[PDB]
């Protein structure tokens, strides 16, 4: 819901595993962390750390 | 403001209006070393275990 | 063969001097005062600094002031707001009109060498490699990252015994079988390949990272004067009892990080420089323990 | 194979501090003082941005004022109030006139 979202949302982005690939850039020719987002933990899994490029704007 | 707060405050700006940018630069330095980079205006008296 | 292990760990701040028979009560009763800080917010202090919170003085000097008290803590902030130099430890051979506390024990000035590998090769049974497996992160499986080069760190083996479980049915004539459960001794034996991970050249900034933090169980982290892994790191076990911890984030590490190198054993190689031709201590960094 | 697992959660506010073996009473009759305020509701302060609410001052002018109060509210609340940067939230690069 919007309702205090707007204000508390922190708009993420989206990012596989190190292993795995990426949604977005920094036709399936890239395969690295989708933009920004310095390796910002957020879980392990068995070895691969799972991230994301959340961004912070309005 | 605190009295000692005040204090290095009015003398970083006697340094500023005596020109003496090194002196003036190095007393924000040390009033940032001296009183944190951050003034608290919230705590939650509480205890924890 | 019994064995029992026992843990405890009360963690309270703040109330009555904790003990370990106190009820869970005598505790509360006695919080009267005993009150602590347990959540805070404020400010930035540069805003506190304007003309009405301040007695008699010049408007636009103030907003001077404010501008260079919030420089300043800029400086202060990104960096340790070095002029010249790193100042007040080992006030020796420093530029010290400045303050800067950055490190003191710096004895190379080698490259960003991030990334944590290792090996862990079974001998005989299966029981170790479950548990030394300290395999990569930077690539989530046994690899080095893109730009770095698997270097092995330390081989050594170990030999430890479990008596291992056994359930199975056995037949005496085809006719009838019978479960004959019957646990057996076995020698299981590991041989723990560390391969210390080093950048090869130049880093991209987009996959190339620092970090710090190495200590055992016994051996006190000098880096935290602690036993466990500081704020924000993740302590990744790579060695038999080393929890290496990982700045998997820029976040505080930016300011403590202490931009390590790599070494191997004594009587294994090394990383860097002081086409294999070397075989002695990376550079500098003379024999500080680990 | 056995197993417990128990959990537990009290959750009070606000009374004597709780402990697990207390009464379900003794939190009661320890509740003289240690009230809280479990329920509230109240006004907009623009509304009580008034000429008569407000000690001698010009009539329009507090129009005015309640006009600009109710703004910058407006403002805070919608987005939080950018007239160029989010500011003191790392205040090195920002622009920190504003909150
Ligand atoms: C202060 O220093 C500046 C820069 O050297 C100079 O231009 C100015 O004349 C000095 N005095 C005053 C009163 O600003
Ligand atoms: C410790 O070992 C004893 C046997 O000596 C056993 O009865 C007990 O359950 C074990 N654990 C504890 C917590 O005492
Ligand atoms: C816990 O396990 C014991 C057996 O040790 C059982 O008697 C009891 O019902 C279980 N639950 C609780 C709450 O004690």
């Amino acid at each position: 819901d919007y309702e205090l979202g707007f204000k508390f949302s922190v708009p993420f982005g989206g990012f596989f595993s190190c292993i795995m690939g990426n949604p977005l850039v920094n036709a399936p020719s890239l395969k690295k962390c989708p933009g920004g987002f310095s390796q910002h933990l957020a879980v392990i899994s068995d070895g691969c750390q799972v991230s994301y490029c959340v961004k912070a704007g309005i | 403001l605190s009295l000692g707060f005040t204090k290095a405050l009015m003398d970083i700006c006697d340094q500023l209006e005596k020109n003496q940018t090194k002196m003036a630069t190095y007393l924000a330095e040390l009033l940032i070393l001296n009183y944190g980079t951050h003034v608290i205006t919230s705590v939650d008296a509480g205890a924890a275990l | 063969y019994l064995s029992n292990r026992t843990n405890s760990r009360v963690q309270s701040f703040g109330g009555v001097p904790f003990y370990p028979g106190i009820t869970l009560e005598t505790w509360q009763k006695g919080i009267t005062n005993h009150l602590v800080a347990i959540d805070r917010a404020g400010l930035p202090l540069h805003f506190f600094i304007k003309p009405d919170k301040l007695p008699g003085l010049p408007g636009p000097l103030v907003k001077k002031l404010s501008k260079t008290v919030e420089t300043a803590v800029r400086h202060y902030y990104t960096f340790n707001t070095h002029p010249g130099c790193t100042n007040v430890d080992s006030p020796n051979f420093n530029f010290q009109a400045n303050m800067d506390d950055d490190s003191c024990d710096a004895k190379v000035t080698n490259f960003t060498f991030g990334g944590v590998y290792q090996e862990c090769t079974e001998l005989s049974g299966d029981v170790l490699c479950q548990n030394l497996e300290q395999k990569n992160l930077l690539t989530g499986d046994f690899s080095c990252p893109p730009g770095y080069s698997p270097v092995h760190l330390l081989s050594q083996t170990h030999e430890e015994g479990y008596s291992r479980l056994e359930c199975k049915k056995k037949c005496t004539l085809k006719i009838f079988c019978k479960t004959v459960c019957e646990d057996v001794f076995r020698v299981a034996k590991a041989e723990f390949r560390a391969y210390w991970c080093v950048a090869a050249g130049q880093v991209p900034d987009n996959s190339g990272l620092l970090f710090g933090g190495v200590f055992t169980d016994k051996t006190i982290n000098p880096m935290t004067n602690a036993q466990s892994c500081p704020a924000g790191y993740i302590p990744l076990n790579l060695f038999e009892s080393l929890k290496v911890c990982v700045s998997l984030d820029y976040e505080l590490g930016f300011k403590f990080s202490v931009p390590f190198g790599g070494f191997f054993s004594c009587i294994m190689g090394n990383p860097l420089v002081n086409a294999p031709s070397l075989k002695k201590c990376p550079g500098g960094f003379s024999q500080h323990l680990a």
